[PDB]
């Protein structure tokens, strides 16, 4: 499927990935709309 | 004194957020005139020397008796370790804020008020006393040669004074210390108050940077 | 001549402006050919102005003026080479191609003497463009007369 | 000045000529429910003849002041004519 | 259609980059206006940090982030300059903004959420 | 000479893009000497190789016409378009101004009556501004205008120039969204400058530039020639025939808004610089011919200037819009370097945001507004030398006027509005009126 | 109206693909994820209505 | 003067069969089908390539 | 109102009256000192 | 009950006791009154229980006296700024 | 004398954009109804 606005998706609660042991913040990336790069192994750019 | 009553004056029917950079600027540098004004005024009354319009050092000497003929001889002289080699003309142009004259001595003292003393101290030390001291070694020449009956003595005298005005007491023990240092406590709320109340939030990067190319 | 005209020849000299940063102009970051270093083979490296500009800010620690840059690069030997590539430009003009010191002492050179060159403009040295004509019709008609 | 030339050729004993036409081809003076106007007009309304508008025709006063600063006369020096110099009495 | 992700933690890591910051102009004293004004008014000693909502105290560090960068350094000079500024003239405790970052409603709200009070004592 | 290297290069940054250059050096070659229909002729055959090289003529694959329910001269020159434009309008008013001409229609026939044919143009156009909003923002500032265009492959490696691989694409992209404000000004401290070098050298047009006389360009046209992937539809290569199935079928489904209304308006409104109308000049214009033998006169090279500065602001626009978008103490810094009258900076974007809300309803304080419109307000400010023969006075219309008498090569030309139509107009001109 | 609750769809159905393909919080998520005007749980009930 | 001039020369027809020729020469200079035979004819098989 | 405000302009309007009573309800000695007439 | 909730908190921050109104500005008493008109006719006849509701209101939950809207034509800002001007407060004891 | 007040300002009339807009508003949408009538009975062949 095509045409997925990933950009629109907004956060308004904690959001938590879990991945071998490894707790990860989305919330940061939806605020970014990074949302797609993360989504299919995309590159990017972040602030440290 | 009267301009701090002005500058009020504008200033309380201006709304908060209201000015622009520009404004701001030149609201400041007035601010920092008046404070400058008011301890010049604290000096001029210590020394009781109602000199109202600053005078050149060639016009100093001139009421000091110097004769004009070795002053214009000497103008064309050049200053050796003068930073950017400026004529002694132009030296004798500016025009100190305040000066004494004692016999064959004369009193020369540049005042500026800033936190770093030290800073403002050495500023004023490297722009007036190289040609106040060429100056010296050339009237003492004039002397040893014999134009002038009595040599010249010759002080410069540098006083920063902070901007809470704690240490103007120890460096110019006066007997009016408190009137002025309410004063210039007085400048720093209305400067502060306009620096970052008047001021508009979508201007605050255009005053830091106009701030900083103006006194930085 | 050029007596009577001092105070222009200095106002002329000082709005070169040799006080700005060297590669924030336009001129020093084109696509103008410009010979690189000297390779591992003993060759030197045919390169471009706007990555010999790069180099430079990459291994230097600001961006420094013209006469900063020159006194900077006031040891460094002058290097030239010939374009591996003709032309290559439509800016490119000329065959040879030299090291970023020896631009920045052509730049200096250049700079000041085209200031010293614009104000007798009027009469010897014809400026193409705009007053080309005027130097060149103003001999023909004092030979005429 | 219509009004001025009218009152002169009143005490002089004749009127303006009015001719009254549908279009002028030429420039002539006539007269429109807005006032007085130049030009060639296309609407039937009256036009004064002997009227030609010529643009070849192309200091120190003082002035008096009356109805509390309604009226001004102005003259060029103290043996002048006193004329209307300005009102503020217009639409 | 079907993806798979086996290293998250690299795929982040291949996207931290440096000088991406949106730094604000800050006002060295009207951050410590506001950091009076909030200390004055509201107990920070109350709730622990540790057990405050992540999606709130992002955004408070958010909103907080540089302030002391111009005032730990130098503290008393730009304390004596706001009491300077603060007793010779009136100052509203709300036209004053420290960054251009900075949201009144939002963070007053923001701080009332995280440390709730008594609006008995406001009204009565 | 440019008549003649028009022909063997070949920019290959796609279709709009070399028939834009291949335009822009024509009317260059006018400018030196050539006659009109010289530059007609040689505009007309630089037409035809860029049409036959890209298929964009009708009888083989790439024809619009197969591919979008719109006639050939109504598609938008990025897409299958006919750069067949008479010398005159590229010379003076511009070489995209096809594009605005096509837009101004597509809104006026909106209006009045709501037919499907326009807004079928007006959703292509929305369908280019789609895909020109997914790459580099600083390529619309400067060079040819544009509503919109497609982007093509660059078929060479980033190895080739040493300091390419230094900063990532995506890097480059955050840092230019991050700091606008070095769109329109050059940043002096190193820290920013390199990374705007870096930017700079991956430019397609650099990067072109710096291959020209380079094998590789072969590549590029052997890939257009086989019609093989060479555009970008979303984030993958696609081919022409692709592209314009995708701008069908968006337009075909493209419902018009009050807001894409007003930036299509923006789009055909007037502009930051005073610009002469030349196509109700041109539209407007009569010649006449006079039975008068030629006199070959001499040569006298005359400042033909199309586009000024308003006079009412005393700083660049660049150098305004740059400290409006500045944010950072260091890009402030560099605006108040770069900007000759620093304290009417404020006064400068007061007047800018007044005049922008007395001709528009868009807003200029939000960030975003000033953002989308700025590139399509602010145009470049080049100036050119023309060749002109006699007493040619140095303004615009006595250039023009001139090339107009200059289109016979036996026969005196007159021109029968002698006076001045000069039509020297920008956003404030209008608020200085009222 | 059509096309918005068809892109919501779509994008609940991208998203819970994804959590399915990888370990997620379906419902967590799904009361976390906002949509134009609308919690992701309040259209997933919309769709269901 | 020119075009009509000119389009009945025995030049502008040579011309064309050139830009033919060429054209095929250049398909064929491309990195697959430099190292292999080709074969191609034009103007009514009379110019074989 | 307009015309009670455009003539008198010297004694508060009936509204002030009736906030200064409400003022006093709450909280007394916090009033508006009033000494002009009413409408 | 808006109305008294603005009512109490207009008389707690500011201090109406301290100048004369027959000396203040009409135009300032102008808008005053406007901002202010009928705000008696729907609480003085009826106080007691709307006091009770109200701080059973204010008690319970938290309110924020900054969203209180007492009529339709109230603005906080506004009537806030002409308070203020009206009767002037020391701001070092916001800061102090 | 109202037909002659009529003929002066036509005369002298200049086109506004806000008066265009209220015309190409009320031709285009306030009298549609009307317009969509004119063109049914125009449209239309009748054969005896």
């Amino acid at each position: 499927i095509r045409d997925i606005r990933y950009q629109a998706v907004d956060a308004v609660s904690n959001v938590w990935f879990i991945h071998k042991g490894v707790k990860l913040y989305l919330n940061p990336i939806i605020s970014s709309g990074l949302l797609e790069n993360f989504m299919k192994n995309l590159p990017a750019a972040i602030p440290p | 004194m009267d301009k701090y009553r002005e500058i009020h004056n504008k200033l309380k029917e201006f709304s908060p957020g209201t000015l622009t950079a520009v404004e701001c600027i030149d609201y400041l540098d007035r601010l920092y005139a008046v404070r400058h004004d008011i301890v010049d005024q604290m000096i001029k009354h210590d020394w009781s020397d109602n000199k109202d319009s600053e005078e050149a050092i060639g016009k100093v000497l001139l009421f000091a008796g110097v004769p004009s003929n070795i002053i214009t001889a000497l103008e064309k002289k050049i200053i050796p370790n003068h930073p950017t080699g400026k004529s002694l003309k132009a030296f004798f142009k500016m025009t100190p804020d305040n000066y004494k004259i004692s016999g064959t001595t004369i009193e020369f003292v540049e005042v500026t008020v800033t936190a770093d003393v030290d800073k403002g101290i050495r500023e004023k030390k490297l722009k007036y006393e190289a040609g106040l001291t060429y100056i010296e070694q050339e009237l003492h020449k004039f002397f040893l040669k014999g134009e002038i009956p009595q040599p010249y003595k010759i002080t410069f005298n540098v006083v920063a004074v902070r901007t809470d005005g704690s240490n103007i007491t120890t460096q110019w023990p006066s007997r009016r210390n408190d009137g002025v240092v309410q004063y210039m406590r007085l400048v720093q709320a209305e400067i502060s108050y306009v620096r970052e109340h008047l001021i508009k939030t979508e201007e605050r990067a255009a005053l830091e940077a106009m701030f900083n190319l103006k006194f930085n | 001549v050029l007596a009577t005209k001092s105070s222009v020849v200095a106002n002329s000299i000082l709005s070169k402006n040799w006080e700005e940063p060297y590669f924030s102009q336009t001129r020093n970051i084109s696509l103008k050919g410009m010979s690189g270093q000297v390779q591992e083979d003993g060759h030197l490296s045919s390169s471009v102005t706007i990555i010999e500009a790069i180099r430079y800010l990459s291994n230097s620690r600001h961006n420094p003026s013209l006469l900063k840059l020159y006194e900077e690069t006031r040891e460094q030997k002058a290097m030239a080479r010939i374009v591996r590539k003709y032309q290559r430009t439509e800016a490119d003009r000329g065959f040879f191609i030299t090291t970023l010191p020896t631009r920045c002492r052509l730049e200096i050179i250049e700079d000041y003497y085209d200031a010293i060159a614009k104000n007798i403009s009027e009469e010897y040295i014809s400026y193409g463009g705009e007053k080309k004509i005027l130097a060149i019709q103003g001999a023909l008609e004092k030979a005429l007369r | 000045m219509m009004d001025e030339v009218s009152k002169e050729l009143i005490k002089c004993g004749m009127r303006f000529n009015t001719e009254q036409v549908q279009g002028v081809r030429h420039m002539v003076l006539f007269k429109t429910e807005s006032g007085f106007e130049w030009g060639k007009p296309n609407i039937p309304c009256i036009v004064y003849k002997n009227c030609v508008l010529r643009t070849s025709l192309r200091h120190k006063f003082m002035i008096t002041i009356k109805d509390d600063g309604l009226r001004a006369i102005a003259q060029h020096d103290e043996d002048s004519p006193r004329f209307l110099l300005a009102h503020a009495f217009h639409t | 259609g079907i993806v798979k992700i086996l290293e998250p933690v690299r795929l982040i890591k291949s996207w931290v980059s440096r000088g991406l910051s949106i730094e604000k102009v800050y006002s060295p004293v009207n951050i410590i206006l506001m950091s009076r004004y909030i200390s004055k008014t509201f107990n920070l000693s109350t709730k622990q940090v540790s057990l405050l909502d992540p999606y709130d105290l992002t955004e408070l560090e958010s909103i907080v982030r540089g302030w002391g960068e111009c005032v730990i350094d130098q503290f008393e000079s730009l304390d004596r300059e706001a009491q300077n500024m603060v007793v010779n003239k009136g100052i509203c405790p709300e036209d004053v903004i420290p960054d251009s970052l900075f949201s009144f409603r939002h963070t007053m709200v923001l701080l009332r959420r995280l440390f709730p009070q008594d609006s008995i004592s406001s009204f009565y | 000479k440019i008549l003649l290297g028009s022909l063997s290069d070949l920019p290959g940054l796609g279709y709009f893009d070399d028939l834009a250059a291949a335009q822009s050096r024509c009317v260059k070659a006018l400018d030196l000497g050539a006659s009109p229909q010289v530059a007609q002729l040689a505009v007309a055959l630089c037409t035809s190789k860029v049409e036959r090289l890209y298929g964009t003529a009708p009888g083989m694959v790439n024809h619009p016409a197969a591919y979008l329910q719109v006639k050939h001269t109504d598609t938008p020159i990025p897409l299958g378009g006919n750069g067949a434009m008479s010398i005159m309008e590229l010379a003076t008013a511009g070489i995209g101004m096809s594009d605005k001409n096509l837009l101004k229609r597509a809104l006026l026939g909106y209006s009045h009556k709501r037919q499907k044919s326009m807004l079928y143009i007006l959703g292509l156009f929305k369908f280019l501004m789609k895909l020109s909003d997914e790459t580099f923002q600083h390529e619309r500032l400067g060079q040819f205008s544009f509503i919109g265009k497609v982007q093509w492959k660059i078929f060479t490696p980033k190895s080739e120039f040493e300091f390419a691989d230094m900063y990532t694409s995506k890097f480059l992209e955050l840092w230019s969204s991050q700091h606008v404000t070095y769109d329109y000004i050059i940043p002096k401290g190193r820290d920013n400058l390199l990374i705007y070098l870096v930017r700079k050298l991956n430019d397609p047009s650099i990067v072109t530039a710096m291959t020209m006389q380079s094998p590789l360009q072969l590549r590029f046209r052997m890939q257009a020639k086989q019609h093989m992937k060479v555009c970008r539809l979303d984030g993958e290569w696609v081919t022409f025939r692709e592209v314009l199935a995708a701008a069908n079928s968006f337009a075909e489904n493209y419902s018009a808004t009050s807001q894409d209304m007003d930036l299509f308006q923006t789009l055909t409104s007037c502009t930051f610089s005073k610009e002469y109308a030349w196509k109700d000049f041109l539209n407007g214009i009569h010649c006449d011919v006079i039975p008068t033998k030629q006199v070959q006169r001499a040569k006298v090279a005359r400042t033909f200037t199309v586009r000024e500065k308003d006079q009412i602001i005393q700083n660049s626009i660049p150098a305004v819009i740059g400290y409006k978008f500045a944010v950072t103490v260091e890009e402030m810094s560099d605006v108040l370097d770069t900007a000759k009258f620093p304290d009417s900076l404020s006064v400068d974007l007061k007047t800018m945001k007044d005049g922008v809300y007395r001709e528009l309803g868009l807003d200029i304080s939000l960030p975003d507004v000033m953002k989308r419109i700025a590139p399509m307000l602010y145009k470049s400010s080049k100036s050119r030398v023309v060749i002109v023969q006699g007493n040619v006075e140095g303004t615009a219309e006595a250039i023009c006027r001139y090339w107009l008498k200059s289109m016979s090569l036996v026969k005196t030309i007159r021109v029968k509005p002698h006076k001045e139509v000069l039509q020297a107009v920008s956003i404030f001109n209008r608020k200085e009126d009222i | 109206g059509q096309q918005k609750d068809l892109a919501a769809l779509k994008l609940c159905i991208e998203v819970w693909r994804w959590c399915k393909a990888n370990s997620a919080p379906y419902r967590d998520w799904f009361q976390a994820l906002w949509f134009e005007d609308k919690t992701f749980s309040e259209w997933l009930d919309r769709f269901c209505r | 003067y020119l075009i009509d001039v000119l389009k009945k020369t025995t030049a502008w027809h040579i011309g064309h069969l050139i830009r033919d020729i060429t054209e095929s020469l250049i398909a064929h200079s491309g990195l697959k089908r430099s190292k292999y035979w080709s074969l191609h004819s034009y103007n009514n098989g009379n110019v074989i390539l | 109102a307009a015309y009670s405000l455009i003539m008198n302009r010297a004694k508060i309007s009936v509204d002030l009256f009736m906030f200064n009573d409400l003022l006093k309800l709450i909280n007394p000695r916090n009033t508006l000192d009033l000494s002009g007439l009413e409408t």
